[PDB]
């Protein structure tokens, strides 16, 4: 919570960014998200579907 | 509460990642527990091959979505 | 959280949609009925791969939740 | 019921064969079940998932 | 009933085929309302590579799963 | 119909597990605990691609709902 978290998706996709809220479906809310493409785009707040979420864990 | 934050963005314009390589823009219009979301004058993106699709409305189905943005 | 898709899928029986599928597939077809699941009954539905229709329907069921979209035409 | 029907799933593959029964859920049972690979595997009586079922339509 | 076809299953062997190109084979120990499995000395089998590997016993999700198949 | 999926989970607490997602990616790790929805705690992780490490979790959580499988070690 408030911590920095990396993702992976389902899809392969990967992301990281700042925990602000989560619920009992797994869907997060995470602020200054940045996705891995070498390349990466800033996505800023968005919404994690518990859906197509597999791994949460802390940065590195 | 991503549902609430989900919820803030009912009439104005919401980003959409699939696990797939496909994006889709437009304005939200209401959404289910589940997060099956219907989406009023639809910019389609093929992210791969470029391609770009309109649509009027559609129902978004949830399974297959990574990521909702506010915005666009 | 409402019950907007249910909405959206009752806005469209007796029109035609189109129906896709995350492999690419594309289904444009008569909604007849639905559940509140959204599973589908269809009508008239053809069936495009690479853009070149690859089959008929006269009548088909289809799950919705197992779809990309229903989209309307 | 009874009819010989085909069915399509959300990996792409398609099958056909005979319905002997089916849930809430849309599992299904199916009996004499081919599935279409040109060539075919025979796979006798199955149980068809609902969670990856996509289509079902009559013969053709 | 789909259900009760897996359940007289219990203890027998069932093949397993997945959307992707895997297939299991293996001893049914049990099973939920979902048609997660639990499996007994299983075989992996990848149908593309041809590539096979054995496990002692495992729970085999069932969002991804096509279809079971009574005997192997 | 039974709950043979939690008490599997159960019975592997403490243990090393292998999880594979359809993607072809594989983790092995100590499972720590679970919730009834098969949401996991891994401790010691490690993750394969291509059979490559390609990274570790001293503490990850894993959405059993969202692999392919796990598989006792």
């Amino acid at each position: 919570q408030d911590q920095r978290i990396q993702a992976t998706f389902t899809g392969g996709r990967q992301i990281t960014g700042i925990l602000k809220g989560f619920d009992q479906l797994m869907n997060l809310v995470l602020d200054d998200v940045e996705e891995q493409l070498g390349a990466i785009r800033k996505l800023g707040l968005v919404v994690v579907r518990g859906t197509t979420l597999v791994l949460i864990a802390p940065m590195d | 509460l991503p549902l609430e934050l989900i919820d803030k963005c009912i009439g104005s314009n919401l980003w959409v990642i699939m696990k797939s390589e496909r994006e889709f823009a437009g304005t939200l219009v209401g959404f289910d527990d589940y997060v099956n979301i219907v989406l009023k004058d639809v910019t389609e993106y093929d992210t791969v091959t470029g391609v770009t699709e309109k649509h009027s409305e559609m129902l978004l189905n949830g399974n297959g979505m990574c990521m909702l943005i506010p915005g666009g | 959280m409402d019950s907007s898709p249910n909405e959206f899928l009752n806005k469209v029986i007796g029109k035609k949609v189109l129906i896709r599928l995350s492999s690419g597939v594309d289904y444009k077809g008569i909604l007849s009925c639905l559940d509140g699941y959204m599973n589908l009954a269809l009508e008239r539905t053809e069936e495009y791969v690479n853009g070149k229709k690859t089959n008929v329907y006269g009548d088909a069921f289809i799950r919705g939740n197992n779809v990309l979209y229903v989209s309307a035409l």
